[PDB]
């Protein structure tokens, strides 16, 4: 299977650089061209710009052109992207493609800020009180940058689970609630929430406890 | 550059029903036009290429046509899994531009939200800092209104809302809200309630706890 | 004020040796002798001997010939116990002592250390794991509310556990450790409080397990709300 | 060795009393005798030196006196922080031998414990362990009995007990006692109780939790 995989997300600092990647497989590197996209969040695709492999020939957007610069490496079959002189209009998701532009990568996310890193605070959403079913889960505020992921046991646990999209708070941190709804009657069933914050090496598990008396 | 348009940014339509979504350009592109699909997720998938051809495994029910400056994407029999936002994309001449995208999302019968609340932990309110969480799940359409009241005082300015995407199975939504208050506030008073409008219900629904006391 | 502060409590293999230190304050060092005593659990008190900071001399208890090697470091007011050839008889509370001189020869030890606890096994260490004891108010009637922590499966001794970062004293019990079948501590600390619901206090156990470097902070909610 | 003897290993008085702490030598020590004070701590401290001499800050109510085999340490009213063990140390020869020490504990008035009962954690439950923890809070005498019922089934050789010196201020005693069980066992029964005998009940108390609910 044609295959694109890109580096993971990462927080850089304005008038900094940073540098995508995007590993190939499946296919013949050599043989086809790469293309490059924006999209900021809430917006629209932009074409930034592709590149030749076999020899290295690029063509750019004219509005990309003193920002980004493209590069490939042969021998690991990788595409490369810089994006120079950072500014917070930077701040957005970019993919890689294979040129139509038939197969994509799973998008890359960067945010430009000056601000440092924090790890998530997690507390636990359990009711006061002890229908078919209950609710509980957990809220994991305060951090910065995006992404966190959340699990329930380990991975196990996906049925009525519901991981909300963070909202950037008035402290300019991050705050989201993943919930999950189980059957009313639970008794054997122990629920623990795993929440990953790779930008600060932040992994927590959180079991919630319920108020029953 | 040529000007991409997708004239409707937001349609939705019931299970089975025929779609078209539009597109046209500032100028002739001469029927060198693409169509992509966007889930949710954000990953990326091609459906046609040259106005009509159709990708490997797209489905037939996906079609495409047109001329000159204007053109069309048709499905034909709307599944749940085509919740997505579809991009149109001219490559007549450089840079390849993109349309601004068309979100669909799937038409259900009315679905009330199950209403949960949720105290702050002791663990966070040892910090200083109280969040108090009020869940509606799974209910359709999206308008809601969530209203939080302190000793029967209605709260302004101090709450966020979070929506998730359209579920792909029982295309319903799912909405948090909230409210954050210091310590010494939420120490001042005793009731906490979250009051839920929505079509679905023939009432207001208002879940409530009162603060031990 | 006079002070002997002992080094921390020590896990070492049979076989081996280990080190106990005595760091002297309040008083001139190479003035006073310097008396060492051993207390197994549950015990009396053993003398081992005495060393004079001042040359060096010893005196040694017989049954601790092989045993102790007792030094002293002048420039940091400092007296030594090395412990040699370690069983599981050796896992003890050591303490150093200063000793005053009265008349021509009355002596006694004025001034203790408040003691070193060496365990001697083969066993490695373990970090404790700390779980709520989280407080269900049975009846309306109740002049008392209690919750806790249960600090588990640790080794070797000693935990500390401490309320609300030490401003929480009142109604606290903390309980001996019992040894389990799994050769693991394991032991509970609870607060009551006179049932005027909890008020506005929050409850934070603060466990420290130095042997293995472990601080945990564990919130035990109290649940003092309901919806009806 | 001169062997130091404390005939009496355990002694308790009312507040106010006067007690008396013997000790003997195997031979004369010639008054070369000195008095410790051990508290439930740890800590150590000098009272008496050379049989009768007080240390600083020891009060007045401690008095020491004997010659010969045959040595007295007496406090004249006995106050709630006296509770320790104390030790005699003879210097008449090398080496320096301790007596095995005598306990002093308070006699109060009766009262009755304080039973709780905490179930296991999820937390600790979802690693495969339950601890299931009795509390009897405040009483006296020491003397009491827990007994574990499962399902009305009496426990036997699964329970650890830990019992608190004697409290400094209201003379008092507290135990726990923890019944341990894998998860298994622990989610074949429902109701769990401690059963607890104390003088200061009329009758044995109970405090149990069914499982689940």
């Amino acid at each position: 299977e044609v295959q694109l995989q890109q580096s993971g997300p990462d927080l850089v600092k304005p008038g900094a650089s940073v540098k995508i990647s995007c590993k190939t497989s499946g296919y013949t590197f050599t043989e086809y061209i790469m293309h490059w996209v924006k999209q900021s969040h809430g917006k629209s695709l932009e074409w930034i710009g592709g590149i030749i492999p076999n020899n290295g020939g690029t063509s750019y957007n004219q509005k990309f052109k003193d920002k980004a610069t493209m590069t490939v490496d042969k021998s690991s079959s990788t595409g490369y992207m810089e994006l120079r002189s950072l500014t917070s209009e930077d701040s957005a998701v970019y993919y890689c493609t294979r040129r139509a532009l038939d197969y994509w990568g799973q998008g890359t996310l960067v945010t430009v800020s000056s601000a440092s890193t924090k790890g998530p605070s997690v507390f636990p959403l359990a009711p006061c009180s002890r229908e078919s079913t209950a609710a509980l889960g957990c809220l994991v505020k305060d951090y910065f940058p995006e992404p966190v992921t959340v699990s329930w046991n380990s991975g196990a646990l996906t049925s009525g689970v519901h991981t909300f999209p963070a909202v950037l708070q008035s402290s300019g941190l991050y705050s989201l609630s993943s919930v999950v709804t189980v059957p009313s009657s639970f008794g054997t069933q122990t629920y623990t929430c795993n929440v990953d914050h790779k930008p600060s090496n932040t992994k927590v598990d959180k079991t919630v406890e319920r108020c029953s008396c | 550059d040529i000007q991409m348009t997708q004239t409707t940014s937001s349609l939705s339509a019931s299970l089975g029903d025929r779609v078209t979504i539009t597109c046209s350009a500032s100028q002739g592109i001469n029927n060198y036009l693409n169509w992509y699909q966007q889930k949710p997720d954000g990953t990326v998938k091609l459906l046609i290429y040259y106005t009509s051809s159709l990708h490997s495994g797209v489905p037939s029910r996906f079609s495409g046509s047109g001329s000159g400056t204007d053109y069309s994407l048709t499905i034909s029999n709307l599944e749940p899994e085509d919740i997505a936002t579809y991009y149109c994309q001219q490559y007549s001449n450089l840079p390849y531009t993109f349309g601004g995208g068309t979100k669909l999302e799937i038409k259900r019968t009315v679905a009330a939200p199950s209403v949960f609340i949720f105290p702050p932990s002791d663990e966070q309110l040892k910090s200083g800092t109280a969040s108090v969480v009020c869940l509606l799940n799974n209910f359709y359409p999206r308008e809601a209104k969530v209203q939080w009241k302190v000793d029967n005082a209605l709260q302004s300015g101090n709450s966020q809302e979070s929506v998730t995407e359209q579920d792909s199975k029982d295309s319903t939504y799912s909405l948090s809200s909230t409210l954050t208050l210091s310590k010494a506030d939420y120490e001042k008073h005793k009731v906490y309630a979250c009051e839920v409008t929505h079509q679905g219900l023939s009432s207001p629904v208002t879940k409530s706890f009162n603060r031990g006391e």
